DNA sequence: GGCAGCGCGCTG
DNA sequence: CACTATGATACTT
DNA sequence: AAGTATCATAGTGCAGCGCGCTGCC
DNA sequence: GGCAGCGCGCTG
DNA sequence: CACTATGATACTT
DNA sequence: AAGTATCATAGTGCAGCGCGCTGCC
């Protein structure tokens, strides 16, 4: 069920909660699995999608789950577990290889790349294996991060994107680059450095395989998430190298391996879409999805300048991308007082939808 | 008649007086009509002379602290708003200043304009501290400012290593622990605690700084003939809370306690005497590639350190006025422990009574003949007093039982007696006995404390004290004191930043008024100007000490 | 060549310029050799000339706020040092001031020296209010000194009642509402919540006001010929904390609410209008004569009084200035009680949530247009912003359900547009028509409040706006307004009494410092001062309207 | 036992009490009388002082009694009993006339005489009744001020002074004069105005019919305590109507009621003493007494300068004036930290010694 | 008939 | 519908 | 090139008290 | 093997 | 054994 | 009568963190 109510979700009165009112949502980074173990709630019934809603450093404490249960949001645990050796606003990938089973409990690895530094103030390209397993009424965590050791042709490290891959060992895409400033570089940083490359990262095996195309050089700081059936993959706008011409976006880029039995034949395509006004990204992010289309917000909640086009604010954009007669219409927006940072909650065939915010705790709802 | 704008601006600082005020008295003398100073107009030409960078080396002033975009919100720009120069221009503009000190300063030799003949040996220091509690404006945005400010200066002290096998100090600045001779880099409205800004403001100018030390240098086209300088620094402000939270270590310790040593919490022994340089990065790194929390835990650790170590020199800080505080605070703690007959340093539920009952009864005692207001956050003009060669019997009047109270006078005694070595600007051209000596005499300070007292607790200062002083004034190439290298000059620099700010400079609009608190605070240390205002002669009364009488009056 | 010094005199107090660094300025261009500014021993001379104390009525100066012995501790003397004036020569001393000002006020008549004939009714204020947090010395005692300060001064208004059938006003003093036209009579440091002390300073100031009051005087062997006078004042700068302590009333209430008045706390009716006078003192005494606590216990309290009723005129006592805090504490609440949709102003354990998550928006909200950074003790310049003609959408735009709305900008939109009447410094001279019908217009202002609020909350000042105020400026023998009788000189002079204080006067001892604060703080407040400095002619540009454009730049 | 040791008393943890740690004995005035139900320690052996320590207005809170058991003092009850219409540093004066008695409880009437006032700064003459009733657990009060509407013959109000009497009906003595400001007055209060006389009090009817003599007019600030038991009553100095001459004292002066089984023959004379040093008052109290001699206190903890005399400090004098032979002597002087003000503990034919201080909440003991 | 908590609102 | 205070700078003289 | 005018805003008003409930004696 | 309190001492 | 800041006034010029 | 010198002192350094115990799981 697409273009469902708002749901502010409930908040917390900070009564067995640390002194923030998990107002902490700026800044974060995270994934969540529709998965079993219903340790939050014991119950015949109650599907649970399995989260962790904190994975970074500097953004706040360090990890924390949540009590996403099946329909209703509260709190259920409070962690400082690994506390804050961690990165910065960096991404949060696709999970890693699974492990053999146990008796009560499953097994998780989470790949963690680029990033700034809270303490140089420059480029980062940490590597990062974290090692999550859940039991009933208690997890553990276990650390591994990797240097350039491990790591076979090294990409530059730059400021953000997120990354997608299929579940296993496979290709993991495009970030996004810093002007950064080194030893006499601190006037004009307003300039444009370019790498703009497909690299296929393997999971295991700390390789950045670079897949070959003629490389469309810009438009790489946001994207969306790659889609499964009948698979493709879309990047978004929001960048010219430069921060100085805006992005106003009125198409896509099709990022898709074509036969898909394979790992093969890597192309590049756009389409044009039935642009409602203009500028798909408000120089944001939105990069979530749905089942048979996308789900794509990230408009001003506060109408920062767009440079050229007084176009971009705060409402909702579902692109129809899976049609051959690729359109764009809109579900009844639910204007929230939401927007500028959004982070997804899919399922496959189906309709259900979560969010973040940066203090305006809520829910996103679809 | 008319008069020399230079004669005005040296008249308009040392009355500390607004740029109005200024306006209204040249308007008032005008309307009375009295050849008088002159109109701002011939100011705000010659205004633009001192301002830095006018010299090149080896054009817009007053560069904003953020450099990057607006309209685009990608990075997280932190809450910061301020001002700050490029390093090399103010170190270059003061070496425009004492380029006539060296001309009467090249004496006994001469051979003054030869440039590839003698170089120049200076060396300097620098440091940073924060703030606390300045006002907050209306900002017209949607985050605040929290409440506090940064700031960043450097002085100059020495000007001579690589001359003759007569090796001479020429010039020295005479004061120099002071204001009036600190030269502002950075002001800016941030925070340091939830800090993620001193990478963003300090950072980019320790990196400069990397570039600059260590290198013969020219003040190039300087006037007329050129100069050549060998510059060369000493960061040392730098007291203990920004010292490891930017030098990689741990501030409480508990662990080890010294900057630069490695030593246990539980040694009140002879000496350690280690020099731990630069060593703790590759221990980042084993840390970093291995098992961040478990590999090495406390097993090779030197010294534990989380981050990957900001600003350079790590062989070199300590301060020296910024440590009568915690001696403050360890004698008047002794000295209540002394008052109940207690031990073992603690508040227990039955001893911090009469920890807390004594030190009322020292408090009021000490205020029916002496000052002392507060409780916590002790001043140095508090400091003093507790050391002044009097007062020694008025601090122990109420301590009985006579023997403890002729010890208690006796480690202070040797406290006094030791203290000359540190906040002295030149040992090494006064008391070198003591200098030669003061490992041993502070090993025997240390030792009456071992003996007359079971207690023996070891702060982070005590350390500092009876080691990491001696080699460290003995110490090659490096300047050969502690107490002109110390960090007061800032902090009575910081009564100038408010008093530059609140109520004085440009208000209504803050980036637009911190620069114009951080201009005329440039302005305010220049030489050129003080050797120009406020030099004249007194009325000469025999010196002012004795017709052949009377001391006092 | 050389100068008047009174010019001098004049220069330095805009400058606020501190005694040495005249002097330095003198010997600056004494030693240039400028035929310049006058020597300080030239200036010592005239400044005996403006102290107080040197006419007559119908030697020493600045006396001690003690006078009693020292050696003898049979007193209980309470804690407090500071330096007053008698108050008589601080009227006296003024009244030489304005004597130039009637030669010329008497115009369109003349016969100016004829003694008997023309006698001049004056009319003036005063007030007092305490300080907070100033720092304290050593002191050399055993006891403290409670970190405040008391200030009493007091302006001048009107000259002219007992005048012609043509009655009219000759001298207003156009200000009149702030500093330079205030005259210091009490600065002491002291306290006055567990007070004790105000009967020590202030209540033998107050039992000389009782002598002075009601009485024809004379300012006796003035300049040449004498010049009569009627003095009369009005006491109103007692701002409601001040009110009820020494006003005998009890501060909350809760009973009754204003102190002219008698009214339930529980009445948002029509009016009041009572006018109790000095009757509280006889319901003392039947209190004190009979069973305190359990004698006329609520029966026949018309208000409710502890003590015996010092400082005496009360039939008049309102501020204008200080109001408009406590109506933004006023209507802001209420804009937070519209903002989530509660009742019944409380903070209940499932109702305060909702109003501090909705103030905490309200915040953010009106941060993101406009400045609020403070939460608690509203200032002035907050409070002008919330009832400005502009802006009136920004403050409710999160408010939805229109009506609401539009009630909540209509109620303040009242408030705007009968505001006027107080904050204006002479009514009966403007908006003559509003003055008149005022009251009918305040009873619809209230009962704006009765119908679109079920609330209806009334605090101790709504009662002093909806009631107390027609009749108020309506009155005879008064001086017929609230707005230039207010009380904001007194504190932009606690501005000026840190700032001559703080770094400005005597250091080193309290006592002798505190005076040399009183003295220069009343030389800064002579009008034959002001009216000799800073009085130039600017160069004019067509009154700096218009060439025909351009009502901004 | 005279001559027994300090008894610095067991201070208040402030841990059910007020926030002053009982340091409150500033500027405070009482009375204490062995007295029967022992509510404070229901034992057949601990005979007990009761007291009120508290009997003030503007010095305190307003009445207060304390746990002065058989022995030990401690904390036994916090009143704040009419709370503070009361007077400021005035005099509390000798028991009222009895009361018929109850099954339970029992009566007291307590006078309360001169002061100042905290709100005009000026002379008062508060007469003042206050009833006392006390059964265990509890008591109550009850206010009955009096002003000069009641009053025959008003005497002049004043500053300081104790009051002594027989326990019914009869003369109350020699308040302390003030150099009061007025209108007119200002400048130079250092004057010398005087009355120095004789004035017998009724109890009930409200008359100070002042008792006939040639009047010694200086020497009225301080005084003793009235003694049974073949009575005496001295005064002793402190004043010379200026604050500008000392009053170093080296004898005393006896005002008695001659042949007491009637009122009658009211004299007057002063006896030397074998004098220790000099100068009998530290300008400051003293009053106190013992079974067959004086208790006098009140020097200088603190040396306030005397003025012609370097003479006064802390230590106790000791008056054998009930001798023929009169002689002063000392007892060993406990030299605590107390001085300058204390307030009187006495028993008949046994030494039995307490006293309050400023802010040194303690016990004088002896 | 108190009575000392919350519990807060008044004006600072 | 307090006044007094700050320093560029755009717009008059 | 001299001189105001304009632009926006900081400065300072900075804890006692007295209700009105409550069980709770 | 954590783990979150006191509980405080270090330097602010 | 930081320096720089304040205003009488006693003691030199 | 001009000019320093002396007297005493205010100004400003103004919360995170990291132990070391503890039952307590
Ligand atoms: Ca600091
Ligand atoms: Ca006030
Ligand atoms: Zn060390
Ligand atoms: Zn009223």
């Amino acid at each position: 069920m697409s273009s469902g109510p708002i749901f502010s979700s409930l908040v917390t009165d900070s009564s067995r909660s640390s002194r923030k009112k998990s107002d902490s949502a700026l800044g974060t980074e995270f994934t969540v699995v529709c998965d079993r173990v219903p340790l939050r709630d014991p119950s015949p019934t109650v599907q649970r999608f399995l989260c962790f809603v904190f994975d970074n450093g500097s953004g706040a404490m360090s990890t924390l789950p949540i009590d996403v249960g099946g329909e209703g949001i509260s709190l259920s645990d409070m962690k400082e577990v690994k506390a804050m050796p961690h990165i910065a606003s960096g991404c949060t990938a696709v999970w890693g290889p699974p492990l053999p089973p146990k008796p009560g409990k499953d097994t998780k690895q989470v790949i963690l790349w680029g990033g700034l530094d809270k303490r140089r103030w420059c480029c980062s390209n940490d590597l990062t294996q974290v090692d999550i397993t859940i039991t009933p009424k208690t997890t553990t965590a276990k650390v591994s991060i990797l240097p350039a050791d491990k790591q076979d042709g090294v990409p530059s490290p730059r400021t953000g994107h997120t990354l997608v891959a299929i579940s296993s060992l496979q290709a993991i895409l495009f970030g996004g680059l810093e002007l950064a400033s080194r030893h006499a570089r601190l006037g004009t940083c307003a300039q444009s450095c370019k790498d703009g490359y497909f690299y296929l990262l393997d999971m295991t095996t700390l390789r950045w395989n670079k897949l070959p195309l003629p490389p469309l050089v810009p438009r790489a700081y946001h994207s969306s998430t790659w889609v499964p059936a009948s698979s493709t993959m879309v990047i978004v706008g929001g960048i010219t190298y430069s921060g100085h011409c805006p992005s106003e976006r009125l198409s896509v880029s099709d990022v898709v391996c074509l036969k898909i039995s394979d790992t093969s034949q890597y192309t590049l395509t756009e389409i044009h879409m039935e642009g409602v006004r203009d500028s798909y990204v408000s120089s944001s992010s939105a990069s979530a999805l749905c089942d048979d289309r996308f789900v794509l917000y990230g408009g001003y909640h506060h109408d920062k300048s767009g440079l050229h086009p007084p176009e971009p604010s705060r409402d909702l954009y579902v692109m129809n991308l899976q049609t051959k007669k690729a359109v764009v219409h809109h579900a009844p927006t639910r204007m929230a007082s939401a927007g500028h940072t959004c982070l997804r909650l899919i399922d496959n065939s189906v309709v259900m939808i979560g969010g973040t915010c940066k203090s305006v705790n809520c829910c996103t709802n679809l | 008649s008319c008069m020399t704008p230079e004669e005005c601006l040296g008249m308009r600082l040392d009355m500390l007086m607004t740029k109005n005020q200024y306006s209204k008295e040249y308007n008032i003398l005008k309307e009375r009509g009295f050849s008088t100073l002159c109109p701002p107009k011939q100011l705000d030409a010659i205004e633009k002379t001192l301002m830095p960078g006018t010299a090149r080396y080896s054009l817009e002033p007053d560069s904003v602290t953020m450099d990057f975009h607006e309209y685009v919100p990608d990075f997280p720009c932190p809450n910061t708003k301020g001002v700050r120069f490029p390093y090399a221009h103010a170190v270059a503009k003061t070496l425009e200043e004492l380029e006539d000190e060296i001309v009467n300063g090249l004496k006994k030799l001469g051979r003054d304009p030869n440039d590839p003949t003698l170089v120049i040996h200076t060396i300097c220091k620098d440091g940073a501290d924060g703030m606390g509690d300045v006002s907050v404006h209306k900002e017209k945005s949607d985050h605040l400012l929290p409440d506090k400010a940064l700031r960043f200066s450097f002085c100059v002290l020495r000007c001579s290593v690589m001359h003759k096998d007569t090796e001479v100090t020429i010039y020295e600045d005479p004061n120099p622990n002071s204001v009036r001779s600190n030269r502002p880099v950075l002001e800016c409205i941030g925070d340091e605690n939830d800090d993620g800004t001193v990478a963003v403001c300090v950072g980019p100018i320790e990196c400069q700084r990397l570039l600059m030390k260590d290198k013969i240098m020219r003040v190039h086209m300087s006037d007329g003939t050129q100069r050549a300088h060998y510059l060369t620094f000493f960061n040392s402000m730098v007291d203990e809370k920004w010292d490891r939270a930017h030098g990689g270590l741990a501030g409480a310790g508990s662990k080890y306690l010294c900057t630069l040593c490695e030593a246990v919490r539980d040694e009140a022994l002879e000496k350690a005497g280690s020099y731990k340089i630069t060593r703790t990065l590759k221990k980042i790194e084993v840390t970093a590639s291995k098992m961040k929390y478990e590999s090495q835990e406390k097993d090779t650790f030197g010294v534990k350190g989380y981050p990957l170590l900001t600003t350079e020199p790590w062989e070199r800080g300590i301060d020296a006025t910024h440590t009568d505080i915690n001696m403050g605070n360890y004698f008047k703690s002794l000295i209540v422990r002394e008052m109940a007959q207690v031990h073992s340093w603690a508040k227990t539920a039955n001893v911090k009574k009469q920890i807390v009952d004594a030190e009322s009864k020292l408090d009021k005692h000490l205020k029916e003949s002496l000052g002392l207001n507060p409780t916590l956050m002790m001043a140095g003009n508090y400091a003093r007093e507790l050391f002044k060669a009097e007062h020694a019997d008025k601090l122990v009047a109420l301590v009985d039982k006579p023997d403890r109270k002729s010890a208690l006078v006796e480690v202070l005694a040797k406290f006094r007696q030791l203290r000359k070595v540190y906040r002295a600007n030149w040992p090494l051209n006064d008391m070198s006995d003591e200098v030669r000596q003061y490992k041993a005499k502070a090993v025997e300070m240390a030792n009456d404390l071992k003996t007359h007292f079971p207690y023996a607790p070891c702060t982070n200062y005590l350390h500092k004290v009876i080691e990491h002083v001696q080699e460290l004034i003995e110490h090659p190439s490096g300047v050969g004191s502690v107490g002109a290298l110390s960090s007061e000059g800032n902090e009575a620099g910081n009564k100038l930043f408010r008093q530059l700010r609140l109520g004085h400079a440009r208000k209504g609009n803050t980036y637009n008024g911190l620069r114009d608190v951080l201009c005329t605070h440039w302005l305010y240390t220049s030489k050129t100007l003080r050797d120009k205002a406020a030099x004249x002669x007194x009325x000469x009364x025999x010196x002012x000490x004795x017709x052949x009488x009377x001391x006092x009056x």
